[PDB]
């Protein structure tokens, strides 16, 4: 809609007709408005006059008026066609002007409205070709003859059958214009940021979804004297990751040696630009692969549901901090209310969740459980959100030590190495 | 027949709200069904509703199209300006692609589309370089424009503007050459401005001003009919008087002494005797007394009720040359 409603108005005082998009109310919306325009306020000239953030748009035409009415911006010809353009029509529609031609065909006149405009929206052009669309076809004619015909062949047979039977940029730069190591001064002239995020959707049955896993070695050097030096890979890793090198670092020193370095030992790294010298990616189903089961069983007591969640570490090697479970509750209940658990909670009554944090999870520590009560339906506790941070990596990839290329010489080296979650979720 | 599937557009906007769920796969079956669509009035439509449903599915096109509509039709890529506003004043983080497009709209040429465009731009940003942008597309539009109905509008978004009280200089400077346009008369939407453009003022962008105001009373001289621009002398000089309050004004001033001895009628008597008044308060005077010499010449030079009267204030007043 874009007009609640569209009369078409004579001086009377009175709105020579109209016709309500919906209805709901009285006419004392429309007989209200009716009064007002009738009474014009008075007011001397103007075509237009909005108030009180209402367009009440009009036009006269002679004696008459024709008005919309509208409260919200719009733009402005668009609109004056239309009423100009209602001036162009009604000789056509319901023959020249004076009430009664119109009168007769009021039906014609308020099908022109529907016709020509479709909620707010200029629907097309030509009058006669608007005639067209109906009480003017084509299509069911054609229909007609044909089937009329074939009935009546079966009529008529029956018959006797009865009978017997760049720029965007100066813009853009204009506007435009837990925490790692910043400052280049915490870091040696060779420093490596070694990050992986991982996404991975599991069923609450406990089955794995997908996982994926994608890491990077993003190698930075503050010094030239730094430039052409070789990187030590250890691999631990068991999980079938697969391994791509940068297009300018040897490939086969890589996979033989297992030391990043240059195609060309010559060329040197650049200095200060970051350089993604390893990337790493992993995808699979293999529930193995979990780094934290998360196990959720909501079960409904008679009134009062209780859910008791679990969670493990799969993984020995990984060790999670500021380990957070979020678990949507339902809402205009109340608070939930927490029995036995393993760490601390967090409940959060605009979100309606329950966030669950630690204990710490390590080898030594794999496992921890919460129990809480709340009333609502097993469905209400899921999608469950995980988010931890790691200092170790997934994969067990790690960069022992860095050489100079000429004469392999022992270079220092900081790294910084994270774990993050993209998304952890169990639906 | 576009005719018919359109239709079902509404029918089912209709359906929606009565009983959305009597169908429940839809949201979905439209948007694939879009992706089957080509006629670009259903698809306008389609929009329409689609957002109603979820927002979601159009963002998922809106990705892919953000190229594209540069090449397309108005109405449909109007709906979308709507939407995406109600979202960020909940929350944001979105940009980029956005912007991507967004720049590329930073062609804008319908009337429409530009009346839509600057206006959009501002109820997303405001930087000081976005305030320019959209600025210019006002003004310009402004010249442009012809319906003074029209014109009123946009002052009145202008009107809120003005809290941008980081308010930047310039654009008040700006004014007058859209003021320009003014000559091309219609009282009561240069009585609109006169008042808009009074505030800018911090006594300064002044003087260019003032000299054109001085251009603007030759003007108003011209041979001149006045029948509604006399209106606005009056009120000109009310917008013009709050200034000087604050301001040190100059020979401008002297002017418009000389200017009134010209004139007739008594409502300006009103005001230069308004002038008496406070002057008699502001007195730093010496202005007053060549003046008072202007005006014995004035005085000298004509005859009436309301010099008689002028006389009787003035000589009340008295000085010096005993």
């Amino acid at each position: 809609m874009v007009l609640l409603a569209a009369a078409v108005c004579t001086k009377a005082g009175k709105a020579i007709v109209s016709r309500q998009f919906v209805e709901m109310t009285r006419t004392r919306i429309e007989g209200l408005l009716a009064a007002f325009p009738k009474l014009m306020n008075t007011g001397k000239q103007h075509t237009f006059v909005e108030t009180e953030s209402v367009r009440y748009v009009y036009q006269p035409m002679e004696k008459l008026y024709m008005v919309l009415i509208t409260t919200k911006n719009s733009n402005i010809l668009e609109d004056l066609e239309t009423l100009r353009l209602f001036s162009r029509v009604i000789p056509e529609y319901c023959r020249a002007l004076e009430e009664n031609e119109i009168s007769e065909h009021c039906f014609d006149l308020i099908f022109a409205f529907d016709e020509i405009v479709a909620l707010g929206y200029r629907e097309n052009v030509n009058l006669a070709q608007i005639r067209t669309f109906t009480e003017m076809d084509s299509h069911e004619e054609k229909v007609f003859r044909a089937v009329r015909e074939t009935q009546e062949r079966e009529a008529k047979a029956e018959m006797r059958r009865k009978a017997k039977e760049k720029e965007v940029d100066n813009f853009v730069d204009k506007l435009k214009s837990t925490k790692v190591h910043a400052p280049p001064i915490n870091m040696e002239s060779v420093h490596m940021k070694i990050e992986e995020k991982i996404t991975l959707t599991c069923g609450r049955d406990g089955g794995l979804q997908n996982m994926e896993l994608h890491g990077m070695i993003m190698l930075r050097i503050s010094d030239d004297k730094f430039g052409r030096i070789r990187l030590h890979v250890e691999n631990e890793d068991k999980k079938g990751v697969q391994l791509q090198t940068h297009p300018n670092v040897d490939k086969k020193l890589f996979t033989a040696e297992s030391l990043i370095g240059l195609k060309n030992p010559e060329k040197s790294f650049p200095v200060n630009s970051d350089v993604g010298v390893l990337k790493w990616r992993l995808q699979t189903t293999e529930e193995s692969f979990i780094p934290l089961t998360i196990n959720c069983w909501p079960s409904e007591s008679g009134n009062g549901c209780d859910v008791n969640i679990e969670y493990e570490l799969q993984e020995d090697n990984l060790e999670l901090n500021d380990v957070v479970i979020t678990i949507p509750l339902p809402s205009g209940v109340g608070a939930p209310v927490i029995g036995e658990i393993d760490g601390e909670y967090r409940h959060d009554s605009r979100r309606n969740t329950l966030e669950w944090c630690l204990p710490v999870i390590d080898a030594k520590n794999k496992s921890g459980s919460l129990e809480f009560s709340i009333p609502g339906q097993p469905n209400d506790f899921f999608p469950v959100q995980v988010s931890f941070i790691s200092k170790k990596n997934y994969c067990n990839i790690q960069v022992t030590k860095v050489t100079q290329v000429d004469g392999n010489s022992p270079v220092r080296f900081s790294t910084e190495t994270t774990f993050l979650v993209d998304k952890y979720e169990i639906l | 027949h576009s005719y018919v599937r359109r239709n079902a557009v509404l029918a089912i906007y209709t359906i929606y709200r009565n009983f959305e769920h009597l169908i429940p796969d839809a949201p979905e079956l439209i948007h694939d069904f879009l992706v089957n669509e080509k006629d670009a009035s259903c698809k306008r439509n389609a929009f329409m509703m689609l957002i109603h449903a979820d927002q979601d599915r159009a963002l998922d096109y809106l990705s892919t199209c953000i190229d594209q509509v540069q090449t397309f039709g108005d109405i449909l890529q109007l709906v979308i300006v709507e939407l995406i506003y109600k979202v960020c004043h909940a929350n944001p983080s979105e940009r980029a692609r956005f912007i991507r497009c967004i720049y590329n709209l930073l062609q804008s040429s319908s009337p429409a589309v530009k009346y839509e465009a600057a206006g959009t731009l501002v109820t997303l940003s405001s930087a000081p370089t976005a305030i320019k942008a959209a600025a210019q597309c006002y003004i310009d539009l402004i010249i442009k424009e012809s319906d003074n109905n029209v014109k009123l509008i946009v002052l009145d978004r202008l009107v809120e503007l003005k809290e941008h009280p980081a308010h930047e200089r310039v654009l008040q400077d700006l004014v007058m050459d859209i003021l320009r346009v003014l000559s091309t008369p219609d009282l009561e939407v240069r009585k609109k401005t006169l008042q808009l453009a009074l505030d800018l003022v911090s006594s300064r962008n002044v003087e260019e001003l003032v000299i054109v105001l001085k251009k603007e009373v030759i003007k108003t001289n011209n041979v001149s009919e006045h029948e509604d621009t006399d209106k606005y002398r009056q009120l000109l000089v009310r917008t013009l008087h709050s200034c000087s309050v604050r301001f040190p004004d100059m020979a401008a001033n002297v002017i418009p002494v000389l200017m009134e001895f010209l004139s007739d009628s008594n409502e300006a008597a009103a005001a230069d005797v308004l002038e008496f008044v406070r002057e008699a308060i502001q007195r730093f005077d010496n202005l007053r007394m060549l003046i008072v010499e202007k005006m014995l010449e004035v005085f000298h030079a004509i005859k009436s009720v309301k010099i008689y009267r002028g006389a009787l204030w003035i000589l009340g007043e008295y000085c010096s040359t005993k």
